[PDB]
This record gives C-alpha cells, structure tokens and sequence, in this order.
DNA sequence: GCTGCCGGCGGCTGGAGAATCCCGGTGCCGAGGCCGCTCAATTGGTCGTAGACAGCTCTAGCACCGCTTAAACGCACGTACGCGCTGTCCCCCGCGTTTAAACCGCCAAGGGGATTACTCCCTAGTCTCCAGGCACGTCTCAGATATATACATCCTG
DNA sequence: CAGGATGTATATATCTGAGACGTGCCTGGAGACTAGGGAGTAATCCCCTTGGCGGTTTAAACGCGGGGGACAGCGCGTACGTGCGTTTTAGCGGTGCTAGAGCTGTCTACGACCAATTGAGCGGCCTGGGCACCGGGATTCTCCAGCCGCCGGCAGC
C-alpha cells in the first residue's frame, strides 16, 4: 500500500495524473508516454509562476494588495518576450497602456 | 452536482510560493484558468502534428521539447527545457 | 402582440461624444466630421461576421439560446481570442 | 473677461485620463439593441445570454481602439494632426482586411 | 543632329510593363545560395542543402519583398509623393504587424 | 575582387528590378540597405525553424517538406513541392 | 458475387474508399460516420472541377493547349471569391497580377 | 522500383477530361493540384473533428461534415458544395 | 490708334527606336499500353453510442416608474488646412569595360533508405481510498465613499 | 519676459459589507498491482546524389558623366472643429412577473468494428511523336522635337 501521487515523486504542484488523462482523450495520439505529462507539468508551472510573479509585483508598485485585470495588462504588456507570444490576445477589463505622441504635445 | 474541473488550487499554490503575501480577485483567477488551457492545447497539438508528421504513433519528451522549442520565444525556451530535463531527471531516478 | 417587435435606425445609437471619447483613449488630438459614418459601417460588417459565426454554432447545436461560449468560439476561430470569460 | 483654455488643451487633459480608466465607453442597452436587430437576419426568435452582450461589447471595444491607434499613425505620417476617412481606408486595406 | 534620349519617367513604365508579365526569378542563384549557406552556420556546422529547399526559399522571399514593396509603394503615394523613403518602410512594417 | 560578404551578392539591379515587378516608379538612395536588413531576418526567422527540424528527425539534409512545413508554421503556406 | 467500387454506386470520380481509410488512420476521431465520406468526396470534386475549368478558360485565351501555374495563378486572382478562399497561398511561378497606379501614369 | 506513393493525379485527370475534352495539364499545375486538394481536404476534416469532440460526441457524421463546410466556403460555394453532397448522399442510400 | 514684334500655342509632320507576327526547323516528355500486387470490395456476427420520451425548473424577456445625467443645439473664433511660388541637387539614363555567373564534363563517397531479429515498455484489467469540488459561513481588510491641500495655465504688467 | 488667479489635480478622513479564504463532507478517479505483444531499436548493406574540380564565354554589373523636375520650405486666405452654456431625453434601477427553454435520467436498438477471402485499380516502366521553342524578318506602333499659321499683348502715336 503506502500510496503516493506522481507530482510528490516529480516534486511538482500540478495535476499530473489529470494532464496524462487530458492527454489520453484529447485524441492526440494512439499511445502515450510517460515523462510527457511531467514535463508538460513543469513548463507549465514554470510559466504560471513567472506570469504571476510579474503581475504581483506590478500590483505592488500600485500600492494594491490583491490583484486585477489592469495589473495583469500592466504586467504582460512591459516584456517584450511576453508580448510576442500573447501578442493576438486581449484580456477583458485591461486599458491601454498610456502613451502621448510627441508631436501633439505643446512646444515646451 | 456536475463537477466541473479547475486549476485554481494550484494556481494559489504557485503564487503563494512567490507572494506569500498577496491576494486575488474572482476575474483575476478565470483569466489564469483560460491562458493555462490555452497553452496546453497549443502545445499539445504542434506535439501531436509533429509526432504523426515522422510516423511515429507515440508522444515522447523529445517531440515535448521540440514544440516547447518551436513554440516558445527565444530565451524563455532557453530556461525551460533545463527544468524540463530537471523535472524529468529527478523522476526516472526514483520513480 | 407576443414577439417580432421588428427595430429599425438603431445604428445610430452609437453617438458622436462616445466615439469622441474612444478617440480620445486612442490618443488623437482633433477629429473630423465624417469618420462618424465610416465607424458606424465597419463595427456594423464586424458585428455581421461574428454573429453569423455565433448563430450557426447554436444551430448546428439545435438549441434557442446563444451563450457566451459561442461567442467566445467564433471570436477564437477568426483568430481574435479573448481571455476572461472562461475559455 | 471668463477664462477660457487655449484650444486643444482640454484634448490633452481627456487624454491622459481615459487612458487610465478601464470601464466601458459606451452604453449597455442601445449595444444590445442593436445586437438585437442584427441577430435576426440570420435566424429569428433567438434568446441572448448577458456575458454573450458583454463579451461582443468588450470586443468590439477593442477592435475599434485598435483601429484608431492605426488611424492616428497615418495621420500623423501625411504632417497633419487630425484625422480623414482616407487614413482608415488606408490602414484597413494596409492590414488586408479589405483587400 | 542630337542622340536620341528619351524623356524622363518612360523607360521605367517600359520594365514596370515588362517585368509584370515575366514569372522566372531576378535575383542569381549562386550568390543567394551562399547566402543561405552562410547564414545556416551558425545554428548547425557541417549542414547539406536539397537543391529544391533553396529555390523554394528564393521564391517565398521574391513574394514576400515584392508584396512589401507593392505596400510601401501605396504608402508613398498616400503621402501625395513618387518617391519612396525609409520611413514609409518602417511605418508599413508598423501597421502590417511585423516589427512591433 | 573576390572577399565579398554574401549579403552583398544580393545586387542593387536586382533590388530595382523586384521594386519594378512591385510597381514603383522612382527609388531613392536608403531602400537598398532597408531592403537587405528585411531580407536577412526574414530568412533566419525560417531557417531556425527548419534547421531545428532537421535536428528532430537525426538527419543531416534540409528537405524540401521540411521548408515547406516550416513556412506554413509562419502562416505562408507554398504549392508545388509537395505537401 | 460481382464487387464494384463504392464511387460507381455514388456516381463519383473520387475514391470513396481511400477518403475512408484516409478518415481512420488520421487521427481525427474514434469513430467515422458513413455519409461522411461521400459527403467530402462531393465536396473535394465540385472544388476541382470549378477550380479546372476557370484554368481551362485562361488557357484556351492565349491560345494554348495545356494548362500552366500561371494560367492557374490568373484564374485564382481574378475571381474575388475564390481569391478569399486562397487569400494567403502562395503559388509558385504565378507572377503578380498586372496593375497600375493612375498618379504614375502621366497627364494624359 | 519500389516504395509506391500515392497522390490525386488520375481523378484530377480524369475530372479535366470530363470539361474540356481537348486540353492537357503540365506537371508542375498538376501537383499544384495535389497540394490543394490535400490542404482543403486536411483543413476540412481539422474542422469537422474539432467539432465533433466540441459538443462532446464520439462519431463524425454528415451533419458535422456539412456545419464545417458551412464554417469555410464563403456564400455562394457554400450553398452550391452543401447541394451537391445532399444530392450525392441521397443517391447512395437510395441505390445501395 | 495701329505697326511691328514677339513670344507663346496648339496643331501637325515625320523621323526614330521598340514591340509584335509569322514562318521554318527541332527537339523532350505528356500520353498510352503493359504486368502484376496489394489493398479495397463481399460476408458475418456484437454490443454499446445515440436517439426517443419523460420528466424537473433556473432564468431571460416584459412591464413600470422615479431619478438624473449625459446627449442635442447653438455660438464665437483662431488655427491648421490647402494652394501657390520657388531653388535646387539628386536620381534617370546612356556608354565604355570590367568581370563573374552560367554551361559542361568527370569523380568520390558519406549519408539516406530498404531489411531483419528482438525486447521491454505502455496498454489491457481489477481493487482500492483519499485529493478535490460543492455548500456554507463568515468577518474581514479589501474596496467603496466623502473630506481637505499643491499645481500648471493664461492672463497681466 | 517675470507675478496673480484660477479651476483643476493631488492627498486623507470615515464607512461598510459582497466574497477571498477557510471548513467540512463525500465521492469517483488516480494510484498499486498482474502479462503481452507489437513498436521502436540497433545492426547491416546498397546505392545516389551532392559537394567538388576545372576551361570557356558572354551577358550583366559598375563607375562616369551629363541633365532637368520632384521636393522641402516659405507665405497667405479661410472656414470649421473646439470650449462653453442651455435645455431635455432617454439610460439606469428597482420592483415583480411569468412561462419557456435548458438539464438530466431510462430504455432500446441498430450500425460501426472487427475478422476472413478474393479479385481488379492503379503504380511502375518503356515508348513514339507532337506541341512548345527558337530565328530572323517583315510589320506596325507610339514618342519625340521642330516648323508653321495664328493669336494675344506691347513699345511707340
């Protein structure tokens, strides 16, 4: 008996019993391995956590506690690296990021 | 009834490991829960084409770490296949 | 009298300050006169395409109600996905 | 004699703050109207979800912002300060929507 | 009597005629294949080119610069200008979604 | 005359020529570098992807269906050789 | 008893049982309908048929016997409907359509 | 002399055939062809399955076939391409 | 007034350099007959998705009105627009000539691709029990409000 | 070219109370424990097609030199888009109200799967000859620069 989950032994905190069934009946091929769903678990993680870590800061330099959508425009929208790969979406309730051409600004 | 899944536990535990001291709203959380089953079916499917794209009929890390790669820009992928090799590496010793 | 009240001219609830003021978070500085109607047609064509696309998937679904998934759906299908509403 | 700003000044103002509000900028019930008249070309007595409203309104949104931050690029590249319908015809052809 | 010199402007309508009809390349294929081999060093040494592989690279970025020039060209002619500048580049490379 | 870095040989008459087929009428004297900078990101941004899968499939060649492959992935699908 | 093809029964000249075969083993689903087949079939030879015999009118226009990539490329072009369907396919040896700006052109 | 491929050439021929009975096709618009026949065929059959499993179904049928036809033909081949399948269909259940 | 007088004005003439047509010889390569093999058509039974009926019931469109806030109308006016003159110098466009790509042929060999014996990894099957979703239940500290001061304009002298 | 007055912004005081964060329950799916047999894995060999070489030659690139007209700058008329006051009109809301459409559960039955045989559709490999290629030469086809008759100002009276 005694027995433990996958993500204890991979040292992980997600699902990984959850990704290998996601895996298996998202009919994306006959047969599946075994390291898929780990290391699916870790890229994932990894970028979750980078993603929140940037946003919890750009809520901390808001002297906010809690985080909100505008954060997270706030936050995405500042690294271009992010930028790129979530360049063709939109999250609701995010603004703009404010920006003023030079030109339309007085003379001094 | 009707349980209907989520990450939501785990995305509270990740931002806990690096804010321990901040909170989020309801939103905030949906958003996270969105952009993670996106991600996970864009990186799926590019592993899927690219496994069938050889012949092949089973999906192995190294097709994984082609479409993390492929998909992924520039330096962050630098970052992620070594945690990927980590979190595998730990794995295949003690299983 | 139970249904079928048929609107007509409703285009033009889109008023002249609500678009003055989606200029303005755009960043302009002076507006003209006859963008008011250029506007009014391309969110109109847009709104036309996605709502084709919405109708057909509760159609295809054989359902009377249009939800937020479909919407959401056609939105990712021309490749404008949207974050927020439960994807 | 009553004070009156240069003009072009309140732009500026109106500028800088509704670049950091996040509400939306246009009114619930003539959007839904007008969503309402539309849906009924293609297939007639439909039933409307609220997030579906809201969803289109937010979309909507930002496409058309989207738009203008285009149109105040080509404007400004012709050495002008406002806007024309020929910038828009420009940058929605430019893109390939309308080609 | 004088040389016959035509006026300026025709003789470029006479290529623009002309080339619009012509389908074969216009760049040398030996210089563009050493270009490629090249710039392929860097991510792997010691690397073999199918020849099909090269002439279907050539071809994808003939198309791809022209369509970019046929944009900066209706650009500039927005400007109420003939002439096409830097500028008009960089600004449909802005819009079209390519460098930002 | 032989050291000649190949992002030269793209030769300026061949410049003026793919300007023509475009439908330009007058050049001025700055495209020619424009021109050569776009080129070469152009065709590192599908060579990368090529070349890393040539490295998946443990061959040595780039064939044709990978570069072919390797464009649709950009969003610029190619007919006639193959697919 | 005598066998006969599929697409003899339906009156097709695509093979209804290589679209089958080709609906198995690739990957899509668990398991194919029967109508499916002869419905994409149809589909597949209404398209090819159209496509041939707008590249069969540009042919027979410049006096020629045999169709070439650029009679498809003219064919594909010049009908606005079909050029949306093909919006962002690049055909080899097409060329670019002729045109002309009015302000190149001179005064008269 | 072995590893026998296989590709679309003699009903794409044979179609030619049946429209304009004195005109010939080269190879290189003949594999052109191929490739969209392939690319329309993948991107239809993409569509249909993504549906199938989008309401939580298990078989692809007609039905799914014809939603995803009517989600890529703009208009006019739309209608034409749903017509002719019905048609098609209702020969081959009604002669079997 | 009216003589030249002068410069343009457009209208026409004809030379000039380019693009087009057809004929006549020559190939190279789609189009068709041939052989066979390998997969698609014929039978045959099953058992489990999917269709029906038969229910329950959460919720979306109607209405009703009180408030009120932003939408519609007008109104001086200055500023940014559009046009017109203009002074070049920087691209256009032939010419000599200098040069490298294109053709053509002969080689070597390393890597791509077909064949084969096999092994051990993931699927197929059961039993089991504990992580996670649902229903609460709160008191939070998260916001929401109201208040009070510095600030950057546009005028003045 | 330096001060004053201003309507804006900034900060800071109270409420204040919908809903992030536990807190339990229970359930169904994730982990523990059994072969097997077929999918990938080395190991082998056998072509082949690609990198490489070395003469011509000949059409394309290159640097020069001449020239004219597109372009950035400057200036002026002007008219219409902006800041502001005065209605008023439809949005927001808050309250019920109702049946309609959305959700889930039972039962049955039929059609897609899979396995075993048998034959013909097509993929390969020559093979003859026919439509596109190429050349020169006659045939038109626009592009241009100057000549000429006309015309409207321009010095005088």
């Amino acid at each position: 008996a005694k027995a433990k989950t996958r993500s204890s032994r991979a040292g992980l905190q997600f699902p990984v019993g959850r990704v290998h069934r996601l895996l298996r009946k998202g009919n994306y091929a006959e047969r599946v391995g075994a390291g898929a769903p780990v290391y699916l678990a870790a890229v994932l993680e990894y970028l979750t956590a980078e993603i929140l870590e940037l946003a919890g800061n750009a809520a901390r330099d808001n002297k906010k506690t809690r985080i909100i959508p505008r954060h997270l425009q706030l936050a995405v929208r500042n690294d271009e690296e992010l930028n790129k790969l979530l360049g063709r979406v939109t999250i609701a309730q995010g603004g703009v990021l404010p920006n003023i051409q030079s030109v339309l600004l007085p003379k001094c | 009834k009707t349980r209907k899944e989520s990450y939501a536990i785990y995305v509270y535990k990740v931002l806990k490991q690096v804010h321990p001291d901040t909170g989020i709203s309801s939103k905030a959380m949906s958003i996270m829960n969105s952009f993670v089953n996106d991600v996970f079916e864009r990186i799926a499917g590019e592993a899927s084409r690219l496994a069938h794209y050889n012949k092949r009929s089973t999906i192995t890390s190294r097709e994984i770490q082609t479409a993390v790669r492929l998909l992924l820009p520039g330096e962050l992928a630098k970052h992620a296949v070594s945690e990927g090799t980590k979190a595998v590496t730990k794995y295949t010793s003690a299983k | 009298k139970r249904h079928r009240k048929v609107l007509r001219d409703n285009i033009q609830g889109i008023t002249k300050p609500a678009i003055r003021r989606l200029a303005r978070r755009g960043g302009v500085k002076r507006i003209s006169g006859l963008i008011y109607e250029e506007t009014r047609g391309v969110l109109k064509v847009f709104l036309e395409n996605v709502i084709r696309d919405a109708v057909t998937y509760t159609e295809h679904a054989k359902r009377k109600t249009v939800t937020a998934m479909d919407v959401v759906y056609a939105l990712k299908r021309q490749g404008r996905t949207l974050y927020g509403f439960g994807g | 004699k009553p004070h009156r700003y240069r003009p072009g000044t309140v732009a500026l103002r109106e500028i800088r703050r509704y670049q950091k509000s996040t509400e939306l900028l246009i009114r619930k019930l003539p959007f839904q109207r007008l969503v309402r008249e539309i849906a009924q070309d293609f297939k007639t007595d439909l039933r409307f979800q609220s997030s579906a409203v809201m969803a289109l309104q937010e979309a909507s949104e930002a496409y058309l912002v989207g738009l203008f931050e285009d149109t105040n690029l080509c404007a400004i590249h012709a050495k002008r300060v406002t806007i024309m319908p020929k910038d828009i015809q420009l940058a929605r052809r430019i893109r390939g929507e309308r080609a």
